[PDB]
């Protein structure tokens, strides 16, 4: 049996274009615990990614959290791509500013 | 303290 | 009180690839206090909060010698689990369990726990009157034979209304009032447009702790329990928790809706609406 990871991406504080700030992409529900988390800018892979330890749920699913520093600008775009064996692809999530 | 575990 | 000490045991195979990896994480009243991380040439249980170093080093040492013995009966079940299921020897499972006990104000067990899971669903629990078991398919049955012949539940309930509870009132002494940490929520409404002549108000929640929250929008009193969009509870990564709520209203209607935002923390829940700027 198999659980299918969610994902919010979101900044730690409220987004200011110029301001430094931590882009976050959390996820859950998912089982195994194996994953792989990454997150881009502007399509390209973000090499300095930290990862929180990983915990479980009542329900037993695994969660994580991945997190990176940023400047968000008005025009640069942010994702969150994730590779789990419940998915046949990997999972990509971009960052709203709105959300 | 967490207990001792035994087998399954 | 309420007080509680729990732990979380996860144990993954990995055929081929090493040792199966073991861990033994606790929490008193929801924090983190302890960990023991078998993925290490030395792995030793180590405080993970700056009170427990109150404990010495004869702590430290009977704790990582009871991890260590637990890690080596989990590689067993591990291999026991195979049989059960007639599962092939090449990949990946786990096993977790969640152990522990909640303590009310006059200091006794509330309720006590002991659960397992294989490959994450339920295996076995010891039920609430710490005296029987709940088997959740066939294989789970052979254990719960297993354990009813050898007083399994017997042992357990000792360990729930002792030892637990009197460590948890030793490691309380060392760190609480930490446990009653309170961060309370601060809110503001952004607002957002949508196609034609509707509009999107969000209500944001930041920096409140512990997670537990509840948003609600009203419209001249009634709260909206439909079309209601929010996002699940998440942690802003430095200890603190984030929530929103959202609703699309008529152009024009904006101040016609409020949002509340409960918590704990709050002397009172807060309330609040978009507010335009200048
Ligand atoms: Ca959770």
């Amino acid at each position: 049996i198999q659980k299918t990871p969610q994902i919010q991406v979101y900044s730690r504080h409220p987004p200011e274009n110029g301001k430094p700030n931590i882009l976050n992409c959390y996820v859950t529900q998912f089982h195994p615990p194996h994953i792989e988390i990454q997150m881009l800018k502007n399509g390209k892979k973000i090499p300095k990614v930290e990862m929180s330890d990983m915990s479980f749920s009542k329900d037993w699913s695994f969660y994580i959290l991945a997190h990176t520093e940023f400047t968000p600008t008005e025009t640069d775009t942010y994702a969150c791509r994730v590779k789990h064996d419940s998915m046949a692809e990997p999972k990509t999530v971009y960052w709203d500013r709105d959300m | 303290s967490i207990i001792n575990f035994e087998k399954l | 009180g309420p007080h509680s000490l729990r732990y979380f045991v996860t144990a993954v195979s990995r055929p081929g690839l090493g040792e199966p990896r073991y861990m033994e994480v606790g929490y008193v009243d929801d924090t983190e206090f302890v960990r023991f991380d078998s993925d290490a040439e030395n792995p030793r249980y180590e405080p993970r909060a700056r009170w427990m170093e109150q404990e010495g080093p004869e702590y430290w040492e009977r704790e990582t010698q009871k991890a260590k013995g637990n890690e080596q009966s989990f590689r067993v079940d591990l291999r026991t689990l195979l049989g059960y299921y007639n599962q092939s020897k090449g990949g990946s499972h786990t096993i977790q369990v969640i152990s522990g006990c909640e303590v009310g104000s006059d200091g006794r067990l509330l309720r006590g726990y002991q659960q397992y899971a294989y490959d994450g669903c339920d295996y076995i629990a010891l039920n609430e009157d710490l005296k029987t078991w709940t088997a959740a398919d066939m294989a789970a049955l052979i254990t719960k034979h297993k354990w009813e012949q050898a007083g399994e539940a017997e042992r357990l309930r000792a360990y729930l209304e002792g030892t637990c509870v009197e460590w948890l009132r030793r490691y309380l002494k060392n760190g609480n009032a930490t446990l009653l940490r309170t961060d309370s929520p601060k809110a503001h409404v952004t607002h957002h447009s949508r196609p034609e002549d509707k509009v999107t108000l969000r209500c944001w929640a930041l920096g409140f702790y512990p997670a537990d929250i509840t948003l609600t929008w009203q419209l001249n009193g009634e709260e909206l329990i439909q079309d209601m969009e929010l996002v699940e509870t998440r942690p802003a990564g430095d200890g603190t928790f984030q929530k929103w709520a959202s609703v699309v209203v008529p152009l024009g209607k904006e101040q016609y809706y409020t949002c509340h935002v409960y918590h704990q923390g709050l002397p009172e829940p807060l309330t609040l609406r978009w507010e335009p700027p200048p």
